[PDB]
């Protein structure tokens, strides 16, 4: 009865959407035409005999990235009404993309979302995919979730955030957009991943045997983990941990509502036959700062929650054993105001893999999530970016010009300095 | 949808245009009869941003042809495709600044160009999201720099929230054209710095260069050298024309381009660029393309890299390139070159790729930025106008046009601060 | 030889009745001798902020006040041939336009002052002749324009700078001022907005030029002053014309920024000062560290509904304290 909708906002949130998309209709077997040869209704509602529909809008200002959507195999799948842009692109200006033209289309997102909304019967809430700066993908974001904190309120507000890499990057204004998207994000979201470009590839070529992997093979990854995240609402499992149980036992504290991820294992169609994939081993994977989705090096924080998804061919005793195996592992240091131990879930449901994509399938695999004072190694990094291009006042015409003031900025830069003081007193 | 409006400016513009629209044309799949007869959809879901749609499924470039010479007139209605081009559109007077700057922006081009801005109005209302205006003209000639200079300030005043992307020809050091170059130059340049947004300038003893060397085409004539503008014209619009796994446009170039508004000069390039029978010597991968982007001397410009700072560079790709393959070669590059970029921006390089090729190339880039280098060409403005003028040279052309001296200080002092900025940033 | 300081006071305004209703801290910032000193609550902390001042000038303190001690020294610099500059920074709705003209304000009691005095030189006299002029000009869409003229062709060039084509007035008395003053101001690109009652459309720019000849010796003194209402930062939507008042505010908005790009450069000691590129800052070229005398009239709010605008103001107006000029007496 748990049911979901989805944003994709930005180009990158529609094509992480349609990566998300492809494989929930892998999953079910549904066909591209909407046909199929129940929990199912989580993610794509009857609408009629013969046809279910995926509970999704897909939001920007570009009208290439609808248009690119439109022509896609699941274009028969898709009503038209979830298909929603305005006419000009942001130019990756936070100003364009949340005060003068993100207004374009906020009444249409609106219309959509509120009917699919009134269609729903168990909303557990939204999951939203965007970026942590980058045009649209802040500017619609910051439009709707005023929006969503207003109309809704209390459903969950959970969303994949994409974050600028410490070097792979596409533009230079970006930390212009950052400081100021994750300033509304931390006053309306109840939960969010960081998802790093950079680390991506680097687990796409290390993991998977990618010599050199595209957007197209990072979708992928970050699909497994959307998946074993929110495979719990539709599958049943041994430990049936919910969405928002997982949510409320990850975050001890409001402020601290940005976990860090990985998935485990990834391998090639070669290490598929000599990779010994136990439950332990790959528990263990999961906590190995090589593997992680951010980076960011967890020996330089601490771990103050942490859930460990396990899903397939699984004994809760081999679990129970994974588990007693990670807390000898003394290298992991735990916060010290939270003496109780990882969250545990297990879903029947084993996990699966696209055909045409590059993961191997497995018997067995855990998703990883977890809280640490170590993110702060990401926001300071964003913030030492910041400050270069700020202190120049590089570009800041442009975002004056397009409708912002100046001091904005700082209004941003001290609540940054107030993310980054968070995680240190709940680490100390 | 986010449509463009050109204008030829003159000889100069028609030439260069005309070949511009010679390729636009053949990347769209427009038949010399103007019926489209293409391979994709591709080609038509952006062909209108370019041209005018018609019966017969005919796309007509989007185009005004502006000058004083009626011989360019019959000569560009006797080219490839004129049979396509709207007849309106050839808004030709007959005169000629004679070299003349001022009777060409405050006589007789004052004149003409009110029935080019009637022409300009009516194309413009004829569109239903129009994004800018992109207009080819020199800065040293008479009746293209003239008309170019008066109708990009008219077009900015009709047209504030429009883009106004200029592309010109400026002085060389060496292969210079009329004896007052530097006079019709000065008083350009101060005219199109408050009007205009973007602009590409074009160097032609580069263009001679690339063509006699890198291309080895040793006999570089006019028709070589349009392959190389056009090119250039041609990866600009990328944008616009077909997608891929980075979209973008020319706003964001804008906003990721230029950090204080008079740093909106560019000197472009491109790649593969190579000659027949090196064909057989290359391997078109991202790091062959990253070689030749960043190559200094395979720009369109005598302001050669190796002598100034980077402020901003645009990489700009076509094809189905990989994102780590292009990721890890423009970091490379910077970290290597590091001491040739400005240390303002904590990321020199901008990244957009078009997973549709150029006809003909398993891989092509577009290489577009602004560099502190950019002052070699301020300063030989400056110094070959300031040589002539304290002679009072030729001053009678602009004084007999009811020109004031006070306009050739303004100008010459304008140039000293688009210097001075360039300095700023080395 | 040495360079001095710029002056400035920081005015607050008596809360709006809108302010007055709402629930909010009613005197979240206070006043000492100098000191401005706020009360912030952020992120679940309070903290104290401050910054000092020249001059100050609290809620319960009129322009009566202003005018025997504020008005009265810089009339005296003025008159002493000094050039100088009254410029102004806030947030809109900071109320600086309402002291503009005391709706008796600054150019009503500034001019009257200068030219009363004038009067007495006058009476004193009883060639000291009193060769005065003066100019009303505003940029209004980026455009400046001629206040004194019929029915924006201004060309900005070198005389320091002149303006080709601008309309400008001799003085012979107070009342003929005063009728320019008001047809100025007729003619003033101005508005009503959902905040705000007196917006200005542009940054309004008066200038006298006191030619007196205050020879002994024959000796001139030319008693420049520039008063410029300098249109305040906005926030389009928080008014919420399409794109005219938008592309005002963003223009207006990017005017500061530059003055602010200006003034950092010229407290930081750079090589070359960006007050070229846009033609506010060329106007006020030599207010910029110039041989022009400097004052700052900052306004902000007592409420705490506006303390992120106070504290931006405040800060701007604070750093700005570091700039430094060689006023001179124009002999
Ligand atoms: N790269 C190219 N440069 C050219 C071409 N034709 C001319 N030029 C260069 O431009 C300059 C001559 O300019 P034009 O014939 O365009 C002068 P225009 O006709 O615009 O005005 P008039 O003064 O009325 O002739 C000079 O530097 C030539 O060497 C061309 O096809 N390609
Ligand atoms: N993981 C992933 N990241 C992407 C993808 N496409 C773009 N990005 C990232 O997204 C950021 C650029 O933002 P975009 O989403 O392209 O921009 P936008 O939201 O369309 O905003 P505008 O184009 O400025 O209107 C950069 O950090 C890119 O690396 C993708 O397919 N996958
Ligand atoms: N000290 C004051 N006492 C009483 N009323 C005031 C005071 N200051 C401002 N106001 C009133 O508030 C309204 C004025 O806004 P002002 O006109 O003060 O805004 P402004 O800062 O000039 N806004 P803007 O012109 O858009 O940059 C006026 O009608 C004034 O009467
Ligand atoms: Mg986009
Ligand atoms: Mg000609
Ligand atoms: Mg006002």
């Amino acid at each position: 009865m748990r049911e979901c909708i989805s944003i994709h906002v930005g180009q990158a949130g529609v094509q992480i959407g349609n990566a998300c998309w492809e494989l929930y209709c892998l999953e079910h077997g549904i066909q591209p035409d909407g046909q199929m040869p129940d929990s199912f209704n989580t993610f794509f509602s009857e609408t009629g005999a013969g046809k279910h529909v995926p509970r999704a809008v897909f939001v920007d200002l570009e009208p290439t990235v609808i248009d690119e959507v439109r022509t896609g195999t699941y274009r028969q799948l898709f009503h038209p009404e979830q298909l929603i842009t305005g006419k000009e692109d942001a130019a990756n200006n936070y100003a364009r993309g949340h005060y003068t033209i993100g207004k374009e289309i906020i009444d249409l997102v609106l219309d959509r979302i509120r009917k699919l909304a009134d269609q729903c019967t168990g909303l557990q809430g939204f999951l939203v995919f965007h970026s942590f700066g980058g045009g649209t993908g802040s500017g619609f974001t910051s439009l709707l979730m005023e929006r969503l904190s207003v109309d809704y309120g209390k459903k969950s507000k959970l969303e994949f955030s994409i974050y600028p890499a410490p070097q792979v990057s596409t533009a230079v204004v970006e930390p212009y957009n950052s400081i100021l998207t994750t300033h509304t994000t931390l006053e309306h979201s109840d939960c969010a991943f960081m998802v790093d470009n950079e680390a991506i590839y680097d687990i796409c070529r290390r993991n998977l045997d990618i010599e050199r992997p595209t957007y197209t093979n990072l979708n992928r990854l970050i699909s497994q983990i959307v998946s074993s995240i929110t495979a719990s609402l539709r599958f049943d499992g041994a430990l049936n941990v919910d969405l928002t149980e997982f949510q409320t036992n990850l975050v001890p504290y409001p402020r601290i509502h940005f976990p860090l991820a990985t998935y485990a294992p990834v391998i090639s169609a070669e290490k598929a036959y000599h990779e010994q994939l136990s439950v332990a081993e790959i528990t263990n994977a999961c906590f190995e700062p090589a593997n992680q989705m951010v980076k960011c090096d967890p020996r330089h924080g601490k771990y103050m929650a942490c859930c460990l998804l396990y899903r397939g061919d699984v004994v809760p005793k081999d679990v129970n054993a994974a588990i007693a195996t990670i807390k000898t592992k003394r290298s992991i240091q735990f916060v010290d105001w939270c003496p109780t131990g990882f969250k545990v879930g297990i879903n029947y449901q084993p996990p699966t893999v696209v055909p045409g994509g590059d993961l191997a399938k497995v018997q067995r695999a855990v998703c990883m999530l977890s809280n640490t004072t170590a993110i702060a190694e990401a926001w300071a990094r964003l913030d030492h970016k910041f400050d270069l291009m700020y202190a120049k006042r590089a570009f800041v015409h442009w975002y004056v010009g397009e409708g912002m003031e100046e001091g904005e900025f700082s209004e941003a830069r001290e609540d940054m300095a107030a993310l980054e003081k968070d995680y240190e007193e709940v680490g100390v | 949808m986010r449509e463009i409006v050109h204008i030829q400016a003159g000889q100069c513009g028609n030439q260069i245009g005309a070949k511009f629209w010679e390729v636009i044309s053949d990347e769209h799949g427009i038949d010399p009869t103007g019926s489209y007869h293409g391979d994709s959809d591709l080609q038509l879901e952006r062909i209108n941003v370019y041209y005018n749609e018609a019966a017969g499924n005919k796309y007509v470039p989007r185009a005004i042809l502006v000058d004083l010479e009626p011989g360019t007139m019959d000569s560009v209605r006797s080219g490839p495709f004129g049979q396509i081009f709207r007849p309106d559109n050839f808004v030709f007077g007959q005169s000629g600044a004679g070299n003349n700057w001022a009777k060409g922006h405050y006589t007789e081009g004052a004149e003409l160009v009110d029935s080019v801005l009637d022409v300009v109005r009516k194309e413009s209302e004829s569109c239903d999201c129009l994004q800018g205006f992109q207009l080819t003209h020199s800065l040293g000639g008479g009746t293209g720099s003239g008309m170019g200079t008066l109708l990009i300030s008219k077009i900015r005043e009709e047209y504030p929230d429009r883009i106004m992307n200029t592309f010109s020809v400026v002085p060389s050091p060496k292969v210079s054209d009329t004896v007052v170059e530097p006079y019709n130059a000065t008083l350009s340049v101060h005219q199109l710095v408050e009007n205009t947004d973007e602009t590409y300038c074009i160097d032609n003893e580069a263009l001679y260069d690339i063509c006699f060397r890198t291309l080895k085409l040793t006999t570089p004539t006019y028709g070589d050298l349009n392959h190389l503008v056009s090119a250039t014209m041609s990866g600009v619009t990328t944008c616009l024309r077909f997608p891929g796994q980075l979209n973008a446009d020319l706003r964001k170039l804008a906003v990721n381009m230029v950090p204080f508004p008079r740093l909106h000069f560019f000197m472009p390039g491109f790649a593969p660029l190579t000659s027949r029978g090196s064909q057989q010597y290359r391997a078109l991968t991202v790091p062959e393309l990253t070689q030749q982007m960043f190559d200094a001397k395979n720009m369109m410009a005598a302001c050669d890299p190796r002598h100034g700072r980077y402020l901003t560079v645009a990489a700009v790709f076509r094809g189905r390139m990989s994102m780590k393959e292009v990721d890890e070669q423009m970091l490379n590059v910077q970290n290597k070159n590091s001491s040739y970029f400005v240390e303002w921006i904590p990321n020199n390089v901008k990244t957009a790729v078009c997973d549709i090729p150029p006809r003909g190339l398993k891989m092509s880039a577009t290489f577009i930025g602004n560099s502190t280098a950019i002052q070699e060409l301020f300063k030989r403005i400056s110094e070959q106008f300031t040589a002539m003028f304290r002679r009072k040279a030729f001053l009678h052309w602009y004084t007999g046009e009811g020109m004031d001296e006070m306009e050739f200080t303004e100008a010459e002092s304008n140039m000293n601060d688009l210097v001075s900025e360039y300095q700023q940033y080395q | 030889s040495s360079c001095v300081n710029i002056k400035v006071i920081v005015r607050c305004r008596p809360l709006n009745e809108k302010e007055k209703n709402d629930i909010n801290n009613e005197e979240v910032v206070r006043i000492n001798n100098n000191e401005v000193i706020l009360t912030i609550n952020r992120n679940n902390e309070i903290y104290e902020k401050k910054y000092s001042f020249d001059y100050a000038c609290d809620k319960d303190v009129d322009q009566k006040t202003l005018f025997n001690n504020y008005i009265y020294q810089i009339v005296d610099e003025v008159l002493q041939g000094f050039n100088c500059t009254l410029f102004c920074y806030g947030q809109t709705g900071t109320g600086k336009t309402y002291t503009m003209e005391g709706k008796t304000g600054l150019i009503f009691r500034v001019t009257k002052r200068i030219f009363d005095i004038l009067n007495k030189r006058k009476e004193e006299k009883i060639m000291y002749d009193f060769n005065i002029k003066i100019s009303y000009l505003e940029i209004y869409n980026e455009e400046l324009c001629d206040l004194l003229s019929s029915t924006m062709k201004l060309r900005i060039y070198e005389d320091g700078l002149n303006v080709d084509k601008l309309e400008e007035k001799s003085i012979n008395s107070f009342e003929e001022i005063y009728y320019i003053i008001c047809s100025a101001i007729k003619k003033r690109r101005t508005a009503e907005t959902a905040y705000n009652k007196k917006s200005s459309r542009s940054h309004s720019i008066f200038t006298i030029t006191l030619i007196i000849k205050d020879i002994n010796e024959s000796i001139t003194k030319i008693g420049k002053l520039n008063l410029v209402d300098l249109a305040g930062s906005e926030n389009a939507l928080k008014s919420s014309s399409l794109k005219i008042r938008q592309q005002e505010s963003c223009n207006i908005n990017q005017s500061l920024l530059t003055l602010g790009r200006v003034i950092n450069s010229l407290i930081e000691n750079s090589s070359y000062i960006p007050y070229r590129d846009s033609k506010l800052t060329r106007l006020l070229q030599d207010s910029l560290g110039g041989k022009t005398k400097t004052f700052i009239v900052a306004t902000i709010s007592p409420s705490s509904l506006c303390i992120d605008e106070t504290l931006s103001t405040l800060d701007y107006v604070f750093r700005a304290k570091n700039i430094k000029n060689r006023p001179e007496i124009n002999i």
